[PDB]
């Protein structure tokens, strides 16, 4: 057998069924909570470029899409669930995706605005603003995906083991 | 410093106070002000650029009928009508051209088709006599434009001289890069200064009805902007 | 407030609901009658490039498309409604557009052939040739659009105020 | 008449009845809600030293003190009501003040921990953590005071007009 | 980087999960673990220094009686008793030495005085026969101490060898700088490592009763610490 | 975990509930006995400085303070309960403490007069002189405290393990 020594900067993507991610249900008129939480695993470094695709595909408990006036906001945080204004990306509305062809089509493929980085212990949150008198989010059917592996279109999330590279700490301090 | 956000007809980054909505006027055809956004205290400034910033604006109207014994299954309208980006078919559109709701039977009402030539639309159901109905068809035959206000209701300029028709606005398939809409003009303002989005058309549009199934707020605007923190 | 001094060469498009344009119904086998007339406003100059999109969407009174063997011809005219052989553009058939995706699709987007210009008082007409024993055109539902603002695809109609530039007279 | 040209660095204190401050009622287990908000007025700069006294005197609607296990946290915020980890001061409990002699006594006078500054447009919030099954805060009777004017004990809040000093921009 | 916070027997900066409380044991006199704090995931490390970091710890116990026809107005106790920092008088103390509550009459019960020599206390009211009562007097005759745990229930060391008595802890007037209490020892730990606060005393202390007027949580701890973000 | 190697000269205080201390009741006109006895534990060395606080808080059996004309005397002893005149400290009256604020207040805080030292096997006694026709002392409620840990005011009792330091024997002979 033979396998190629693939580069440390591995091309990956994020989704629900992973250990360093979590979600929880949401009601209405309810900005403060992360519907979805992400955290940096230990001794790893994640990198999200500016042209990274984004793809929330939330649902209602009865299996429906929500009010497109709903808003989604990805946002970096300092440790301790402490958000920060700078570094925010993807302040979008829940409408205007066409989930059918969303990831499928590079046109519909909504990318981020600016670059981003996740040091080994950091947080990225996904806040949601639903107008009142509306249905709530259901975590069983909701989903997030970011990055585009497995396609000549779109970009992919970079990852690297912190212990391999020597300037990994330099890039971590650089943020 | 700089970011690229979306702003909506409600709340968003502003907070539902420094927005304000309004309907148009029918009998005097006049360049009403249907929406306006005032730069809050906290921001430094807002920018706006054409051929850089995307946009969406889905308006509608409201009309009503009266149930009768005769099997109507069709209603005329007071507004010019066409399909959403063109097609005879329903449920293929980016969104329904028209929605209907029965007050008595608190249920949605599907749509089969329409002539799309005269002010006509079909109903798939068979309304009963005396039953009250509401309908929120597409809107047409209008113009939209922008202007700036320096804290006083006192205009200083205009983003772009020539109005774009909402008719055409519905005609293009939205939300496609390359085919996305991008107006012209390069505006910018600062604290407590307002951008007004203005309408010139006959038919009475709506913002809220409290009995519309597909979301609470019927119409919508979603515009891209650039902000300095 | 602050607005940027946009360039004089403004990027625009033409349609029915404008003052310097007009239309009138058409029957059958009536080439000389212009279905649509355009005129140059005062002290303005319009410019239509060669790669300019074109988009007629004529209809029948009953709300139908007409015989695709029908022909459409855009044509420049000297003053006094007088046509010309040179300067004509877009001698096309009424079929083979697929009006559904016509403006939508850069593929279906049919462009002109050669450049064009409209001095301040000039005319551009749109003649139509319908075969006999067919239905006539209905102005309530018909429409023209040319130029492509608001899209990275296609081209737009240039306009300029004559009273701003000094060599505008030389260009005219 | 004659008045002395007092120094620009004026010695002041904050309280409820001011324009650039606000409060709102609080229930129970509501950390994110600020009970009190402060904002920098226009073209002014506020400075709070590290040894600055602090004095919340919250109450219950019935006119009682709350559970001393309750927590109070003063915290600086970036613009847009956004908190920050650095710059925070006075993460204290609601008990162990003895409000009777609190401001009175330099002993009971609880000071801050580290220095602080407020540029012209910035925010400082006062979050409160009440345990559940307790009574809520009542804004009519609650109050904040910080700084100590009018006493040889304690420190005072510095203020300056931004438009007077030239290096005020550098200090900001 | 570094800050100076307070930490409490509930929630606070931690979040109510990586705290845990517990009562002591009575018949076997043993160095139980009444409280413990585990450094969460998010912090880098925690420090702790004596003669630098202040402290407060108000414990109590619980006892009960039975109403009788005879006018009691006094109850014995099973715990050594003294005033809060010493005084014969009530309502001058930094806090009440004792609290009483009647189940039937869902009201507080004042206190007049006590002997403070034997296990005695007075009641100002006149309880009825059959009425149920609860009382939360001061606690005495105990020792408190610290120890560290390396994620496993596996001790590595001890902050300070010699225990300090809670008796003395109540005796000093708290919350006065210069007279403030400051233990000895200089500890520090990191993620998921625990500090346990331990008790050695006979009488059964409490943390929660759900029928105590002066706040929900009866007892309390409030300690100063230094944290690296 | 990490603990600091605290110095051998540990700062401590004395009270009733300890093994190397004891007490017993006293009557009236009764000097000779130690109401309270202290002894040096094995292989330790205690040191009491001259500015050390002192705090007897004796009581009556009924729970009262005694006649303030009563006298208290701390006194060092040679082995065998054998007192010595030199080295005596704190010949005070039982009155004039104000037990309420006594330890609490540095003013009321009554300190010793001269230095003192306790070699590994030595004794310190606390004699009491009550005038006749008075109430006796009750050991259940009485108490001694010396040294002031846990306060910027006052001093603390030094202790050291004799086995650690080499000149511990030198200081012991020095007394």
């Amino acid at each position: 057998p033979e396998i190629g020594n693939n580069g440390a900067e591995k091309q990956i993507s994020l989704h629900k069924g992973q250990p360093f991610i979590d979600t929880q249900d949401v009601g209405a008129a309810d900005p403060n909570t992360p519907a979805v939480t992400i955290e940096g695993p230990s001794d790893y470094v994640i990198a999200i470029d500016a042209g990274t695709p984004v793809a929330p595909e939330f649902r209602d408990a009865n299996g429906d899409k929500l009010d497109p006036s709903t808003r989604v906001t990805i946002q970096k945080c300092d440790k301790q669930g402490n958000p920060l204004g700078d570094g925010i990306v993807f302040s979008d509305t829940l409408g205007r995706f066409e989930y059918s062809k969303m990831r499928s089509d590079p046109d519909y493929m909504r990318k981020t605005t600016t670059s981003l980085m996740i040091d080994e212990r950091e947080i990225v949150k996904i806040f949601v603003e639903v107008p009142p008198n509306a249905n709530g989010m259901d975590a069983d059917n909701s989903r997030i995906t970011i990055g585009d592996d497995t396609s000549d279109y779109g970009k992919a999330v970079g990852i690297v083991e912190h212990g391999d590279l020597s300037p990994a700490e330099s890039k971590a301090v650089r943020q | 410093q700089t970011q690229e956000y979306t702003i909506n007809h409600t709340g968003g980054v502003l907070g539902d106070s420094y927005v304000t909505t309004a309907s148009n006027q029918t009998s005097p055809q006049r360049e009403t002000a249907v929406l306006s956004f005032e730069c809050p205290r906290k921001f430094e400034e807002i920018n706006y650029v054409g051929q850089r910033d995307a946009t969406r604006f889905v308006p509608r109207t409201t009309e009503s009928i009266t149930g009768s014994a005769n099997d109507d299954t069709v209603v005329d309208l007071t507004a010019n009508i066409q399909p959403v980006a063109g097609e005879e078919v329903i449920a293929e559109q980016d969104y329904p051209v028209a929605v209907a709701y029965n007050v008595t039977q608190g249920v949605e009402v599907d749509v089969v088709d329409a002539d799309y030539a005269a002010d006509t639309v079909t109903l798939g159901t068979n309304p009963a006599d005396g039953d009250e109905v509401k309908v929120w068809p597409i809107m047409s035959d209008g113009d939209v434009q922008f202007r700036l206000i320096n804290q006083f209701g006192q205009e200083e300029g205009r983003v772009y001289p020539w109005s774009t028709p909402l008719y055409r606005w519905h005609d293009f398939p939205q939300l496609k890069r390359g085919r996305e809409i991008n107006l012209h003009g390069s505006a910018s303002w600062s604290e407590n200064e307002t951008l007004e989005i203005l309408l010139d058309a006959p038919q009475a549009l709506t913002w809220e009805d409290s009995d519309y199934p597909r979301g609470q707020y019927v119409t919508t605007l979603e515009q891209d902007v650039e902000i300095t923190l």
